[PDB]
């Protein structure tokens, strides 16, 4: 398979004396292996997989004073946003940032990754290229202008392509299995009868990991999405998730629908149908 | 290996 | 604008009136970060509530996985109630346990 490595970077400020909170998330094929939280009593950044003990002290220190970096950056660019947009003082205002790289199954680096968000929405973003910016609102375009004067982009194409590859290579060895789990869901179809000779079917898939799955309600052969209600993958609080999918159907014809359940972790799909 | 914006302020 | 949160009430593992288990709020796809979770056991809190670290998606909304220790009965009634500067009012969400 393929494999990423991303930090989630959000600077959140506060109308007073006290500067904004900083936070930034790790993660690794989408699992979340470090965390920096500036609120913490000792601010520093923290293992949040088993795997990353294997890192030395040298290791967290570096990573540590990076962090106070990028807080610093965010709060001078929290200021900077305040004035772009003409915001006066004792709002709630969140800056973002996403970036990484993403690798095939060779290990090779597939795209780099940098993007901002100012409240909640794309503030800039680099080209998939690394030389240049996608500048959404016309405050963003003073940032684009001042970053391809300031050689920006070829700075963090400097970070993408090379320590961010070889250091998620470091990572990839280290939480090797780990990272690779895969648990294959339970399904199961329950059967809830309703007014006017009808039934819902609802199809439940519990137990899976990772959160990626699809369930599907086929009518003799064909897919349906009419009148197909299902809910949003959640988190069991396990390391596992849940789904259900439902369809409304003409109760003594459950036979005659199927739900279908594709996950990774499957030899192959789920077909399941309501069992008396 | 986490971000450094170094100069670049927004 | 802000996003308006998204929450769902579900028990960690299939509900057995009179058998201890997990209640779970999960709320997700608001904005701005900041937000007020309770846990509510026949519309009184709940003490000890275990709370998620913030975390984001793609589409840079937040999203916090609330939980609880709990016995489900036929009695009584559990919900999240949810408080964020994106909606007017609290919003309250009681469990289902066929959903």
């Amino acid at each position: 398979g393929p494999h990423s490595m991303r930090y989630f970077e959000t600077a959140v400020s506060r109308p007073g004396l006290e500067e904004p909170r900083y936070i930034s998330v790790g993660y690794v094929d989408n699992k979340e292996f470090v965390r920096f939280d500036s609120d913490a009593e000792n601010p520093r950044y923290e293992p949040r997989a088993p795997w990353m003990e294997q890192e030395g002290p040298e290791y967290w220190e570096r990573e540590t004073q990076k962090a106070k970096g990028q807080e610093q950056w965010f709060r001078v660019s929290l200021r900077n946003l305040l004035g772009y947009y003409n915001q006066s003082a004792g709002g709630s205002h969140t800056l973002q940032q996403m970036s990484g790289c993403d690798l095939g199954s060779d290990w090779r680096l597939l795209r780099g990754y940098l993007q901002f968000a100012y409240e909640g929405r794309d503030y800039i973003a680099l080209n998939e290229d690394l030389k240049t910016w996608t500048a959404a609102d016309m405050a963003a375009q003073i940032t684009r202008r001042k970053w391809e004067q300031s050689g920006a982009a070829e700075h963090y194409k400097a970070y993408l392509e090379g320590e961010c590859v070889e250091w998620l290579h470091r990572y990839l060895k280290n939480g090797n299995a780990t990272l690779l789990r895969t648990d294959s869901p339970k399904a199961h179809v329950t059967h809830h009868p309703r007014s006017k000779g009808e039934v819902t079917l609802r199809c439940w898939a519990l137990g899976f990991y990772p959160a990626d799955i699809t369930l599907t309600w086929q009518l003799n052969g064909e897919e349906l999405t009419q009148d197909m209600e299902l809910v949003e993958t959640r988190p069991a609080g396990d390391g596992t998730f849940q789904k259900w999918a439902s369809v409304v159907v003409p109760l003594g014809k459950e036979q005659n629908y199927t739900c279908r359940v594709y996950h990774e972790g499957l030899p192959e799909p789920l077909t399941l149908r309501w069992e008396p | 290996c986490s971000a450094n914006n170094s100069h670049h302020y927004i | 604008i802000q996003k308006t949160p998204q929450i769902q009430v579900y028990s960690r593992h299939p509900p057995e009136n009179g058998k201890p288990n997990i209640l779970n709020c999960y709320v997700t796809q608001f904005h701005p970060p900041h937000i007020e979770i309770q846990m509510l056991k026949n519309g009184k809190k709940i003490p000890k509530v275990e709370m998620s670290d913030m975390s984001f998606s793609k589409d840079w909304s937040f999203y916090i996985l609330a939980h609880t220790e709990f016995t489900p009965t036929e009695t009584d009634t559990y919900a999240c109630r949810v408080k964020h500067d994106s909606m007017a009012e609290p919003k309250t969400v009681y469990w289902d346990r066929d959903m």
